[PDB]
Protein backbone atom coordinates (compact mmCIF):
# COMPACT_ATOMS: atom_id res chain seq x y z
CA UNK A 1 0.00 0.00 0.00
CA UNK A 2 1.12 3.54 -0.76
CA UNK A 3 3.64 4.84 2.08
CA UNK A 4 1.30 7.98 2.17
CA UNK A 5 -1.84 6.97 2.45
CA UNK A 6 -2.18 4.49 5.06
CA UNK A 7 0.27 6.39 7.46
CA UNK A 8 1.35 3.12 9.60
CA UNK A 9 4.98 2.26 10.55
CA UNK A 10 6.76 -0.87 9.84
CA UNK A 11 10.25 0.00 10.10
CA UNK A 12 10.75 0.07 14.04
CA UNK A 13 8.80 -1.45 16.94
CA UNK A 14 5.75 -2.00 15.35
CA UNK A 15 7.85 -4.69 12.26
CA UNK A 16 6.14 -6.40 9.60
CA UNK A 17 6.34 -10.04 10.89
CA UNK A 18 5.60 -8.84 14.36
CA UNK A 19 2.18 -7.62 12.77
CA UNK A 20 1.31 -11.71 12.26
CA UNK A 21 1.50 -12.03 15.65
CA UNK A 22 -0.48 -9.55 16.61
CA UNK A 23 -3.98 -9.89 17.53
CA UNK A 24 -6.47 -8.60 15.22
CA UNK A 25 -9.17 -5.51 16.30
CA UNK A 26 -12.88 -7.52 15.93
CA UNK A 27 -16.26 -6.65 17.08
CA UNK A 28 -15.61 -9.83 19.46
CA UNK A 29 -11.72 -8.84 20.22
CA UNK A 30 -12.82 -5.71 21.65
CA UNK A 31 -13.99 -6.71 25.11
CA UNK A 32 -10.66 -8.76 25.56
CA UNK A 33 -7.94 -5.99 25.44
CA UNK A 34 -5.84 -5.15 28.76
CA UNK A 35 -3.03 -3.11 29.59
CA UNK A 36 -0.26 -3.83 27.46
CA UNK A 37 -1.09 -6.27 24.81
CA UNK A 38 -0.86 -4.31 21.35
CA UNK A 39 -3.59 -4.71 18.52
CA UNK A 40 -3.75 -3.66 15.24
CA UNK A 41 -6.78 -2.50 12.52
CA UNK A 42 -5.58 -1.19 8.90
CA UNK A 43 -2.44 -2.40 9.61
CA UNK A 44 -1.87 0.36 11.88
CA UNK A 45 -0.83 -1.11 15.31
CA UNK A 46 -2.08 0.66 18.18
CA UNK A 47 -1.29 -0.34 22.12
CA UNK A 48 -3.37 -0.20 25.21
CA UNK A 49 -2.96 1.94 28.21
CA UNK A 50 -6.38 2.02 30.08
CA UNK A 51 -8.10 -1.98 31.09
CA UNK A 52 -10.79 -2.69 28.96
CA UNK B 1 19.84 1.97 5.91
CA UNK B 2 19.49 2.88 10.01
CA UNK B 3 18.63 5.99 11.69
CA UNK B 4 18.57 6.44 15.73
CA UNK B 5 16.69 9.15 17.04
CA UNK B 6 15.50 10.24 20.77
CA UNK B 7 12.12 11.49 20.76
CA UNK B 8 11.64 12.39 23.67
CA UNK B 9 9.10 15.00 25.60
CA UNK B 10 9.39 18.21 26.84
CA UNK B 11 9.98 18.48 30.69
CA UNK B 12 7.93 19.90 32.91
CA UNK B 13 5.53 17.06 31.70
CA UNK B 14 6.01 14.67 35.20
CA UNK B 15 3.93 11.47 34.43
CA UNK B 16 0.32 10.85 36.25
CA UNK B 17 0.14 9.33 39.69
CA UNK B 18 4.05 9.95 40.34
CA UNK B 19 4.07 13.56 40.26
CA UNK B 20 7.10 14.62 42.18
CA UNK B 21 10.18 12.84 40.66
CA UNK B 22 12.99 13.49 39.85
CA UNK B 23 14.45 11.15 36.77
CA UNK B 24 11.42 11.02 34.73
CA UNK B 25 12.04 9.10 31.40
CA UNK B 26 10.68 11.37 28.52
CA UNK B 27 10.13 8.57 26.44
CA UNK B 28 7.79 5.86 27.62
CA UNK B 29 4.84 7.32 25.72
CA UNK B 30 2.52 4.90 27.98
CA UNK B 31 3.81 7.21 30.82
CA UNK B 32 3.80 10.65 29.32
CA UNK B 33 0.17 10.00 27.59
CA UNK B 34 -2.02 12.76 28.23
CA UNK B 35 0.47 14.34 30.80
CA UNK B 36 1.84 17.04 28.81
CA UNK B 37 1.32 20.92 28.96
CA UNK B 38 2.86 22.00 25.74
CA UNK B 39 0.65 20.95 23.07
CA UNK B 40 -3.73 20.36 23.54
CA UNK B 41 -5.07 18.31 21.38
CA UNK B 42 -9.11 18.77 19.62
CA UNK B 43 -10.35 15.71 17.79
CA UNK B 44 -12.90 17.15 15.25
CA UNK B 45 -16.54 15.18 14.53
CA UNK B 46 -17.75 15.42 11.16
CA UNK B 47 -19.89 13.40 8.79
CA UNK B 48 -18.09 10.57 6.79
CA UNK B 49 -17.09 10.91 3.23
CA UNK B 50 -18.97 8.66 0.86
CA UNK B 51 -16.90 6.59 -1.42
Amino acid sequence: EFTFKTGATYAGEAGYVDREQITELTEESKLTLNKGDLFKYNNIVYKVLEDT
Amino acid sequence: LLVRYALSANPYTVAKDEKEARIIDGGDMDKMAGRSDLSVLLGVKLPKIII
